[PDB]
């Protein structure tokens, strides 16, 4: 999270509390299919990877 | 002498007098402009980092060096070796009677080298620097230079290095540490400096004096 | 001596005067970009 | 004034955190930490005790 | 003497120059490849 | 300066975590630390001292 | 320089965990020598040497 707010231009300090609870690390998996095409789209899978409860509904970005 | 002419550092006028502004239009609102000068987009939200040729950086410069070498050798032999009747048998006069087979020697061999070297330095100053250009990898060329004269003499601290654009944290400042190419000079002048200056004779038997 | 000419290893000028930018296009945006490097 | 100069290959993945990487994780580490002046100067041997010390014999 | 002209270890240049990278393709996508190695 | 060189032949499954290995797994360890400059040369014999350490008796 | 030189014979089954066997359990040469002059330093020397060898008592 602070990797990517440092690349949309927020530097937040090192040393912090970061206590968040909205957000959670996931691993997606796809499928590329053959002859795929460069504007075409594909179906994705996301997983939960750390101690999230549940993904109900949430936004992979 | 100090009646010499001399020119402060601080040149030009030191004062500004307020422009009047523009006369209202008669537009029936009370609003009047006051002749926009920069019309390009700025975010919100971001950490205001620089990003054009006049945009201003703090630097911190925290710097802290250290260096240390040592080196030893040593190699030590010694003996001695020795041998003595000081009673010979009647029989065995032929060979030992005299001294003979009587010996004594003695020897040694003693070395010891030793080599060191040390250069540590440090730096705690903060300097507000200014962009020099923008790289294409988006990389800041960051220049600056900050002039004090406290009283007989004056004392230049300037820096110069490529900082990138994203360890710049919060209130637009990066260690020194972070910038590469860094170049940092802090130079003196008049008699004060001239004092830690080694001298011409000094310096020549220093480079050429053997020993 | 002190007094021999000597080049500071900052060599350069040491400030930069802010460009002021590029005149809008009037197609109705405030927004207005700034030449993406 | 004194040179600071370094060297070296990194592999990227070594690289933690803040584009940081210690010294004993890059190959080919070339160090260098060289000064100039008269300090420098001082701590040269000098030609005829380098010669002694080449070649004098103990 | 410390003026005998020498050769630092660390010889070459110390500074590289950024690419500006390749002019993307107008093939209707924000994303562009980087020539992979 | 001082040079420190390593070579080895190393067992691609004795590399512990983070691409470490100790050198006393290393086979065929040779490890070289050398100097040069007159804080290397001081530590050097000299010739006659040499020849007297090889040569003279006792 | 110092060269630390080891030969045997190891028995493949006594091999414990990461590839590590005590030397007393190697049949059949540990040879652990120098160079330069510390070890020249090291020697007896000629003389010393005929004496000890030679030299009654």
């Amino acid at each position: 999270l602070n990797n990517m707010l440092s690349q949309l231009g927020i530097t937040v300090p090192t040393g912090t509390n970061m206590q968040l609870k909205n957000v959670a690390a996931v691993m997606v998996t796809a499928s590329y299919p053959p002859f795929a095409r460069q504007g075409q789209t594909i179906d994705v899978v996301v997983s939960s990877m750390g101690n999230a409860k549940s993904l109900r509904g949430g936004t992979l970005l | 002498c100090a009646w010499i002419p001399a020119k402060p550092l601080v040149q030009g006028a030191t004062t500004a007098q307020p422009i009047p502004g523009p006369v209202p239009v008669a537009n029936g609102s009370i609003f009047q402009s006051a002749q926009p000068i920069n019309y390009g987009y700025q975010p919100l939200f971001e950490d205001r980092r620089p990003r054009n040729i006049g945009d201003t950086l703090t630097i911190v410069l925290q710097e802290n060096v250290s260096a240390s070498k040592s080196s030893s050798a040593n190699a030590s032999r010694d003996g001695k070796t020795s041998f003595g009747f000081d009673t010979v048998p009647r029989y065995l006069q032929g060979l030992f009677g005299n001294s003979r087979a009587d010996m004594e020697a003695s020897g040694g061999n003693s070395f010891n080298g030793k080599g060191g070297a040390n250069a540590s330095n440090t730096f705690s100053g903060t300097l507000t620097v200014t962009v020099d250009q923008v790289l294409a990898n988006g990389n800041l060329h960051v220049v600056g230079e900050k002039q004090i004269a406290i009283n007989q003499g004056t004392e230049f601290i300037r820096f110069s290095g490529v900082v990138n654009p994203r360890t710049i944290s919060g209130s637009n400042s990066v260690p020194s540490t972070q910038v590469a190419d860094a170049r940092i000079e802090y130079v003196g002048n008049g008699y004060i400096n001239e004092a830690q200056n080694m001298g011409w004779l000094q310096r020549f038997f220093l480079n050429l004096s053997p020993m």
